[PDB]
RNA sequence: AACGAGACUCUGGCAUGCUAACUAGUUACGCGACCCCCGAGCGGUCGGCGUCCCCCAACUUCUUAGAGGGACAAGUGGCGUUCAGCCACCCGAGAUUGAGCAAUAACAGGUCUGUGAUGCCCUUAGAUGUCGGGGCUGCACGCGCGCUACACUGACUGGCUCAGCGUGUGCCUACCCUACGCCGGCAGGCGCGGGUAACCCGUUGAACCCCAUUCGUGAUGGGGAUCGGGGAUUGCAAUUAUUCCCCAUGAACGAGGAAUUCCCAGUAAGUGCGGGUCAUAAGCUUGCGUUGAUUAAGUCCCUGCCCUUUGUACACACCGCCCG
């Protein structure tokens, strides 16, 4: 084992970085959120609820086990 | 759950097949049979195989218990 | 959001913020996961949310329908205690009277000097369990010249 | 127990219990060195 | 498309094999495409039996290993299903030649064996059959995402889809291409 | 429509919505200390489960041809983990079944018929087809 | 009727067993006539060890 | 070595050689020159007309 | 596979063929029919096999001469 | 010429051919009843959903079990002495679906605790032949067969949806399987009814699986050992806890050395169920379904076995014999 460290509410950078990684990032799931930034996982999950509900994310797939959003769906 | 998926599948082919088979001429079907049986995956046929019976000294039928010299 | 409290210390365990409330509460002993989701749905409070996140008026009242479960309306065989033994009543014991309680029916079993205190004090299975190739701790033994 | 009668003062703190938990019926045990075959390496002797 | 199946959504066409050698044990589109990779379960009875069943059935039954996941070929198209659609979203292709350059490039050119003189472990280099390499390909990669998902909060679904992109396009980030290379590295010495 | 046409994940959870609004269901006080069945570790998540298995209730009792206490359990049950020993099938709660049922007849939407058990009334039959439509409506079948 | 069990007294070398089976055979004639001429022809003209239930009604 | 990568294909299946039966003697047509024909000894199961990738045709066979 | 033919088969075809030389056609059927008509063959098994030698030897004894 | 091999028996796989069925179904209406317009139309009708109604209806595809047929290396192409056979292919169920039965001769193998089978010896009233109590479960240790685990391909909580081999009171001497109604969180209690069983339990409304929440890489909510208190059931009796249930307690264990077992197609592995023992009670054994891979189409390297040739100081047979 190991220990790796995690938040499991935002902070400033975290919550700041967070608007602006999704058009810099084309595949979004909550486990890339887990590493990209230090953040619990179950945090990311309802992060990226809130972003849809928005806009700013794409759903591409969804499913009980694993979901994927995706940048804006443009090209 | 899987095993009637290929059952229902399996009807529904021959099922069409007859009804051309009883009611309209040969040409008619004998074209949706190259069709069928091109992607043959047991549609228009049926496989043989069921569980063969288990014998004593296993818990499967070939697999079998540990054996120890010491 | 919500940065205002994380760690904190309650009734005789430290309980961290960083964990649900339901989970952060079992804890402290005498108090199981299933008796805690019962506890907080008496309180009428959220268990969606981390226990970090609860404000001290809120806890207040916790410990309070924690401690007289009876009168608040949580059944009898829901608790820990019926009949204690040699007390009369119906009981919730929590963490540092738990091993106090214990160390008692110990010594009473001792006392009477009943088969339980015999194998307490030898340090053998008190349950009907074999203890022939149960335990080990030892195994070095040899034989030969 | 088997032939023996341990007898016992009953006291008011045993009640509800039976009056064979205050009776042993084994020696709580002791050993021991172990003996020969008391593993693999016990054998031979000629 | 109407006289011969997509996958559900992906092409099967504009699919090739850039190999001479590996092409007829590999072949996913002459016709074998179909909707679904299943079979009724005739798969092998003689040895040439084995070749004809596609790739991407091959790849889901392989997935399958290590005790408590055998007997859960359902659970595991659900992992097939999400791997493409990762693979599409993040380099964007036909997610089918990203595959297939996976197994061509992770599959070993040489391989060593065993031979027994003097009592004492000798080596002796040989060559591979084309079924060996697809066999080998597709054990290999599988073996990545297994891994790697074994104490990661990532998904085995995320992990297989990053293992086809390092192997399809060598980088030695993958359990794959560095495995392959280990082979040869012996294979050179013990010739 | 039928009630076969539509999807069955959908059909209850609107239909465990339905109920709740009209008022409908006189509910056991026990209802945050129940385990729920033999087999299971812990409580319900949810905090309007009776609600929800009401549905599932009525639904059956469309389909088959009703039955008793005892058959809606087994319906229910499922597998117990009893640790080190191996798995094994068993039953869950009956008390509340028995709350279940009595509280629908309550608002005849099932009455106690000839033929050992409890069978759907036509007002209830009424009300199931009549959403069934619904779930259509929403979304779009 | 299925009965399995040891193929050794008093169990040693290789464990080994024994299916033994019985079969029955069930099948039933159903006429109707009057009861006197049915119970007079059935019961004779039987050579082998064969059972026969004679039923007053049914139907 | 510094040879390019090679291609070669079966002409006929010859026999299985190794302590195990694991090794195939095989003979193997260039596929560059239809005259030069090398034998070899090949791990995985082949059947007869399938093509290899030799990385070098200096080896050669003799014996298990 | 396997499945070499036994002795009790091969006595009994050279003999069925000597004394029904006639009757015999060269279809599997045809001379199946005959070898039930012209013994019994107490099994069935057993038919489909005499009859399928049967047919194999008739087609050599219409070349040169068999030496069994 | 004979025994074994094979042949044989059982089982699986092929029948819209044959035989016939309210203790088995299907279809067809007759329908009338319920339901929603859900689709054309209006709600009727036509179509769709199951149930009651079903017959003096029609049928036997499905289910059941009987009589029969079918596969033979049969046909074709290679190969073989062109013999015996072998390889590929067509048709198609390919010449191997799995079991039962099994020779000569032998073993100082197991069983006097299956036997009112049995020799001889012993014991036989202070009995080795009956009641009460205790023990076969006693632990510093060594080994074997297994079960459950070390998590995210997961656990947890809801929702959906599929099966088969069987078995059951009227028996042993007192005993079965359970529907339905009522009471209890649960174990369970209580009131009624059916079943001699293709008739009643049971259209066996099982698990894994499937669908949606919650947990987040943390010895964690993974794991459930240890242990305290309380409630039920069986029995004449439950203490060294018979079994079952509720709350609390929360250990080792984070993929395992030297070694080693088993397995080739509905097979391995995962997963549940019935029977056996049973007053109460399977982590065992014996059968059955369900989900269902990877790898091989070989070889004598290891271990071992069959046949020939050869050598031998061996025959209690190399676990032999024999020297200072």
């Amino acid at each position: 084992r190991d220990k790796l460290n995690n938040l499991v509410l935002f902070d400033k950078a975290t919550y700041d970085k967070l608007c602006k990684e999704v058009p810099n990032y084309k595949l979004i799931t909550p486990a890339v959120v887990s590493e990209r930034l230090k953040i619990r996982g179950s945090l990311a999950r309802a992060a990226l609820q809130e972003l849809l509900s928005k806009g700013l994310i794409k759903l591409v797939s969804k499913h009980r086990a694993q979901v994927i959003y995706t940048r804006n769906t443009k090209g | 759950h899987v095993a009637q998926i290929y059952a229902i599948r399996q009807s529904i082919s021959k099922a069409l097949v007859a009804y051309y088979q009883k009611y309209v001429d040969e040409a008619s079907k004998k074209e949706i049979k190259d069709i069928l049986i091109q992607y043959d995956r047991t549609l228009l046929v049926a496989d043989p195989r069921r569980c063969e019976s288990k014998k004593f000294g296993g818990p499967g039928a070939r697999a079998r218990y540990q054996k120890s010299y010491r | 959001p919500e940065k205002f409290q994380h760690i904190l210390r309650v009734l005789n365990t430290n309980i961290d913020g960083r964990r649900k409330i339901a989970f952060a509460i079992t804890a402290i002993k005498g108090v199981g996961r299933r008796y805690a989701h019962v506890v907080l749905r008496k309180a009428d409070i959220d268990l969606t949310k981390r226990a970090g996140e609860l404000t001290e008026d809120e806890v207040e009242r916790v410990i309070t329908i924690m401690q007289n479960p009876r009168q608040y309306k949580i059944p009898d065989w829901f608790l820990n205690r019926q009949k204690d033994v040699k007390d009369g009543k119906y009981s919730q014991v929590l963490a540092n009277g738990l091993d106090n309680k214990l160390r008692e029916d110990l010594e009473r079993l001792k006392k009477i000097r009943a088969h339980r205190g015999l194998r307490h004090f030898w340090g053998l299975r008190v349950r009907g369990q074999h203890t022939k190739t149960t335990g080990r701790r030892g195994r070095t033994v040899g034989v030969s010249k | 127990n088997g032939k023996t009668f341990n007898q016992v003062e009953i006291k008011p703190e045993m009640i509800g219990h039976y009056l064979g938990e205050f009776s042993i019926t084994y020696k709580p045990v002791k050993h021991g060195r172990p003996g020969i075959g008391a593993t693999h390496s016990s054998r031979f002797i000629p | 498309t109407p006289d011969i199946k997509l996958f559900g959504k992906w092409s099967t066409d504009d699919v090739q094999i850039n190999d001479i050698s590996l092409q007829d044990y590999i072949a996913v589109k002459e016709k074998y495409a179909k909707y679904l990779p299943h079979s009724a379960g005739r798969y092998a009875a003689k040895r040439f039996r084995k070749a004809q069943c596609p790739i991407v059935e091959r790849l889901t039954n392989s997935m399958m290993m290590h005790g408590r996941n055998n007997g859960k070929k359902l659970m595991t198209v659900r992992i097939v299903k999400h791997a493409f659609e990762i693979i599409h979203l993040l380099t964007g292709e036909n997610p089918l030649q990203v595959l297939v350059n996976a197994i061509i490039n992770s599959g070993p050119r040489e391989d060593s064996t065993r031979i027994g003189r003097a009592g004492t472990v000798r080596r002796q280099a040989v060559d591979v059959s084309p079924l060996r390499r697809v066999n080998q390909a597709i054990w290999l990669l599988c073996t990545g995402a297994r891994e790697a998902a074994f104490r990661n909060i990532k998904t085995i679904a995320e992990c297989l889809a990053d293992e086809l992109i390092n192997a399809a396009k060598g980088s030695s980030n993958s359990y794959a291409i560095k495995k392959k290379d280990e082979l040869e590295r012996v294979a050179k010495s013990n010739r | 429509v039928t009630v076969k046409d539509v999807n069955q994940q959908e059909f209850v959870r609107a239909l465990a919505a339905f109920l709740k609004k009209s008022g409908k269901l006189k509910v056991p006080e026990w209802v945050d200390t129940v385990k729920l069945a033999k087999h299971k570790e812990l409580a319900p998540y949810d905090e309007n489960w009776f609600y929800t298995r009401a549905a599932s209730t009525a639904r059956h009792l469309y389909l088959r041809g009703g039955a008793g206490v005892g058959s809606m359990t087994k319906i229910y049950g499922g597998r117990q983990r009893n640790g080190v020993m191996p798995s094994h099938f068993s039953r869950g709660s009956k008390s509340v079944a028995r709350r279940v049922l009595q509280a629908l007849e309550g608002l005849k939407m099932v009455e106690k018929d000839q033929d050992w058990g409890r069978k759907l009334t036509p007002q209830g039959q009424r009300d199931l087809d009549r959403i069934a439509g619904q779930v259509a409506a929403a979304k779009k079948k | 009727l299925r009965i399995t069990t040891r193929k050794t007294p008093c169990g040693e070398g290789s464990k080994t067993w024994d299916r033994f089976q019985m079969r029955i055979h069930k099948r039933l004639i159903d006429l109707h006539s009057p009861s006197e001429i049915v119970k007079q022809i059935t019961s004779i003209s039987i050579e082998p060890g064969v059972e026969v239930e004679v039923t007053i009604a049914d139907a | 070595r510094v040879q390019p990568i090679k291609l070669a294909r079966v002409t006929k299946v010859l026999g299985r050689t190794g302590s195990q039966g694991q090794c195939t003697q095989v003979r193997v047509e260039f596929m560059d020159d239809t005259s030069r024909s090398i034998i070899r000894n090949v791990k995985g199961p082949v059947r007869e007309g399938d093509v290899l990738t030799l990385l070098e045709s200096e080896r050669e066979a003799r014996r298990l | 596979m396997g499945r070499v033919r036994t002795k009790t088969v091969k006595k009994a075809a050279r003999v069925i063929i000597e004394k029904y030389y006639t009757r015999l056609g060269n279809d599997f059927h045809t001379n199946k029919r005959v070898c039930e008509e012209i013994a019994i063959i107490p099994s069935k098994k057993l038919r489909n096999k005499i009859a399928g030698y049967v047919t194999h030897l008739m087609k050599r004894i219409q070349r040169g001469p068999v030496r069994g």
